[PDB]
C-alpha cells in the first residue's frame, strides 16, 4: 500500500514539474479572464454594494468558479516550481558552501564577516546527517576532515561536521549494515532531518522566485476575500515578457541616484515653501470666493505639502495655481521666484528623474543587444573574432557548432563523470585531473585547432 | 576585360533599374550579411 | 479602390494626400518608426493599460467621491461610479494630462484621505505621464533616430 | 494686524529642543 501511495504521489509532484509553465500560462488566462469580468461591476444602493452589470446574468457563477481555478492554478505553480528549480538552488548552495568548506576553511580558519545573512545561515546544515543531499560529493566531510583534522583538533573537527571519525575504517572492514522495509512505524520518524529541511526551507524562503510565487498564492487567496485583489496578477505580464521586465528594471537600475535626486527636488521644493512661507504668504489663498480663505500657506507643513502636490505636477510650476503678482510691491521678487521655480524644479530636475528611468531602459536594451551581438563576432570559448572563421563560408558557424560547441563541451564533462576512471585515455585523464584540480588551461584561449594548423590544413 | 553594350549601359541608366540598384545596396549593406554578399550580388544581376 | 470611393464622396480623395508619405523618403522613415519597434511600443502601451486599470481599481474602491464632474450641485455627472466609464475617464483624461488625475479630478484639502490621495495622484502623475507615456514617445523618437 | 510664527506642537519640547539644535549647531 505505502508503496502504490508514494508512487502516486510521486507521479503527481513529477506531472506538477514538468506542467509548471503551462499551468502558470493558465493562472495568466484565468487572471485575464476574472479581471475582464470585474471590468463589469457597478455600485448599487447609505449602504452602497458592488454588483456585476451583466444582460446574459452567468459572469457571477462563472468569476467564483474562475477565482476557485485560479486559487488552485497558483497551488499548483507553486508545487511546481518547488519540484523543479528547488532542487537546483539547492545543489547550487550546497556545492557552494561544500567548496568554501574544503578549499577556504570559511567555518574552521575564517569564518563569516558576520554580516552576509547566507554566511551565517549555512552553519546550520553543516552538522547535519544529510549535508550533501543534491550535490554529487558525499565523502566533503570526510575530505575536510583528512584536510583540517590534524592541524586544528579532529575531535572539534569532528563535532563541528557531525561526524564519527572511527566509523570509517570499521566501514572499511566491514560494512556492518542491514535495509530494512518500510510498513514499519517511526521508520519516517528516523529518517526525517528536521534540521535539515529547517535549513532548506530558510533557503527557499531566501528564493526570489519563490517568494513572487508565494505573493502570487497570497494575493490569489485574498481574491476570495474581494474579488477585486486578482487585479494584482495582471502584473503577472510584466514578468512574462521581457521587454516589461526590462521597463521594471529601469526604475531600480539607477535607485541610489533616483533616490537622491528625488532627495534634491525634495529639500529645493522646501526651501522655495520656506521663502514663500516667509514672504509671500498672501498669495496661497486657493478659495474662490471672498467670503472664506482656504490659505495653503499659513503653516510650513500645508505649505510644502501644497507646493509638492501642485508645483511639481503643474505645467508651469507654482505661479500657474497661485495667485498673480501684478500691482504688488513684491512683484519683481515673485516673478523671480516663480521663473527660478519653473526652470530648477521642472525644467531641470523633473527632467532628470525622468532621464535617469528613460537612459536606464536604453542602457539595459543596449546591454541586451551588445550581449546578442557578442557570440556572433567573437566565439564563446576561444573569442577569436568571426571574421577570421568566415573567411571560409560558414566558417563560423562550423567552428561554433562542430569545433567549439559549448553544449559539447558540457557533453565532454558529463562523458567524463560517466565513465570509469581506469578507463580514461591520455586525454580523458588529463581534462579529469585538470577538471578535479580546477585548471581551466585545457580550454582553448585565443588558439584554435585551424589557427594552430593554419599551413597545414590549406 | 570584356565588350559592353551601349544597349546595356542605356538599360542600366534608366531609372527603374536605378531604383532596383538602390533599393538592393541599402537592403546589403544594412541588413545583408557579409557571409552570402556575394549571393545576394549574383541574385540581384540576374534579376538587373 | 479611394479613388473610386472619391465619387461616392468627394472627401475620400482626402486620403490620397498620404501618398507624399511614400513619395518622400524622410515620410516613409517616420512612418516605418512607428512599426519598428512594434512589439515593444505595443507591449508598453499594454503595460500603460494595465497601470492606469490599477490606478481605476483603487479609485473606484476608495476615492469614488472625488470623480463628480458636474459644475452644478443640481445634478452629479459621477465618471466612478461604475469600472468602465472609471476607466475610460482615466485613459481619456488622465493620461493626456500634463498633471495626470489630480488635475481633473476634485481637490482633496480637508479629507480624511488627504494624502493618500495625494500619494494616489502623484504616483499616478510619474508612473503614467512622466516615465511610461515618455518611454512611449521615445520608442518611436529613436525608432526614426 | 501682528502676525507671530509660532510652533504647532502637541508635544511641548520642541521650542527648548529647537533653541538647543540651534546653539549645538552654531557650535558645531
Ligand atoms: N562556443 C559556442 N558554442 C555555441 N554557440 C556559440 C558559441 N560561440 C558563439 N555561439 C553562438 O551562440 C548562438 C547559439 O544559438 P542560440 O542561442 O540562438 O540557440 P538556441 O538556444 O537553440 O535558440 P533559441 O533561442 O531560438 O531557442 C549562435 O548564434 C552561435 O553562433
Ligand atoms: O545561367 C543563366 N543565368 C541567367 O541569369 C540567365 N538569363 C538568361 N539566361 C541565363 N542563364
Ligand atoms: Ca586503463
Ligand atoms: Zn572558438
Amino acid at each position: 500500500f505505502w508503496k502504490k501511495i508514494i508512487a502516486y504521489q510521486q507521479k503527481l509532484l513529477n506531472y506538477f514539474a514538468r506542467n509548471f509553465y503551462n499551468m502558470r500560462m493558465l493562472a495568466l488566462f484565468v487572471a485575464f479572464a476574472i479581471n475582464f469580468i470585474l471590468l463589469f461591476y457597478k455600485v448599487s444602493t447609505i449602504a452602497v454594494h458592488y454588483v456585476l452589470e451583466e444582460s446574459s446574468g452567468y459572469m457571477e457563477p462563472t468569476l467564483r468558479i474562475l477565482a476557485i481555478l485560479h486559487t488552485v492554478i497558483s497551488f499548483f505553480c507553486i508545487i511546481g516550481y518547488y519540484c523543479l528549480k528547488v532542487p537546483l538552488v539547492i545543489f547550487k548552495r550546497e556545492k557552494e558552501v561544500a567548496r568554501k568548506l574544503e578549499f577556504d576553511g570559511l567555518y574552521i580558519t575564517e569564518q563569516p564577516s558576520e554580516d552576509d545573512i547566507k554566511g551565517q545561515w549555512d552553519r546550520l546544515v553543516i552538522n547535519t546527517q544529510s549535508f550533501p543531499n543534491n550535490y554529487w560529493d558525499k565523502f566533503v566531510k570526510r575530505k575536510v576532515m583528512d584536510k583540517y583534522g590534524e592541524f586544528y583538533g579532529r575531535d572539534r573537527i569532528s563535532e563541528l561536521l557531525g561526524m564519527d571519525k572511527a566509523a570509517l575504517d570499521f566501514s572499511d572492514a566491514r560494512e556492518k549494515k542491514k535495509p530494512k522495509k518500510d510498513s514499519s512505524l517511526s521508520a519516517v520518524l528516523n529518517s526525517i532531518d528536521v534540521k535539515y529541511q529547517m535549513w532548506k526551507l530558510g533557503v527557499v524562503f531566501t528564493d526570489n522566485s519563490f517568494l513572487y510565487l508565494a505573493w502570487y498564492m497570497t494575493m490569489s487567496v485574498l481574491g476570495h476575500y474581494n474579488n477585486f485583489f486578482f487585479a494584482a496578477h495582471l502584473l503577472d505580464i510584466a514578468m512574462g515578457f521581457k521587454t516589461l521586465r526590462t521597463i521594471l528594471s529601469s526604475v531600480t537600475h539607477n535607485g541610489k541616484q533616483l533616490v537622491l535626486t528625488v532627495g534634491l527636488l525634495a529639500v529645493v521644493v522646501y526651501l522655495y515653501t520656506v521663502v514663500a512661507f516667509n514672504f509671500f504668504r498672501k498669495f496661497y489663498n486657493k478659495s474662490e470666493d471672498g467670503d472664506t480663505p482656504d490659505m495653503k500657506c499659513d503653516d510650513m507643513l500645508t505649505c510644502y505639502m501644497f507646493h509638492m502636490y501642485v508645483g511639481v505636477r503643474a505645467g508651469g510650476g507654482i505661479g500657474d495655481e497661485i495667485e498673480d503678482p501684478a500691482g504688488d510691491e513684491y512683484e519683481i521678487y515673485r516673478i523671480i521666484f516663480d521663473i527660478t521655480f519653473f526652470f530648477f524644479v521642472i525644467v531641470i530636475l523633473l527632467a532628470i528623474i525622468q532621464g535617469l528611468i528613460i537612459d536606464a531602459f536604453g542602457e539595459l536594451r543596449d546591454q541586451q543587444e551588445q550581449v546578442k551581438e557578442d557570440m556572433e563576432t567573437k566565439c564563446f570559448i576561444c573569442g577569436i573574432g568571426n571574421d577570421y572563421f568566415d573567411t571560409v563560408p560558414h566558417g563560423f558557424e562550423t567552428h561554433t557548432l562542430q569545433e567549439h560547441n559549448l553544449a559539447n563541451y558540457l557533453f565532454f564533462l558529463m562523458y567524463l563523470i560517466n565513465k570509469d576512471e581506469t578507463e580514461h585515455t591520455g586525454q580523458e585523464s588529463y581534462v579529469w585531473k585538470m577538471y578535479q584540480e580546477r585548471c581551466w588551461e585545457f580550454f582553448p584561449a585565443g588558439d584554435c585547432f585551424r589557427k594552430q594548423y593554419e599551413d597545414q590544413l590549406n | 576585360y570584356f565588350e559592353i553594350s551601349e544597349s546595356s549601359r542605356t538599360q542600366w541608366e534608366k531609372p527603374q533599374v536605378k531604383e532596383s540598384k538602390r533599393q538592393f545596396i541599402f537592403d546589403v549593406v544594412n541588413e545583408g550579411g557579409e557571409k552570402e554578399k556575394m549571393e545576394l550580388f549574383v541574385n540581384f544581376c540576374e534579376d538587373t
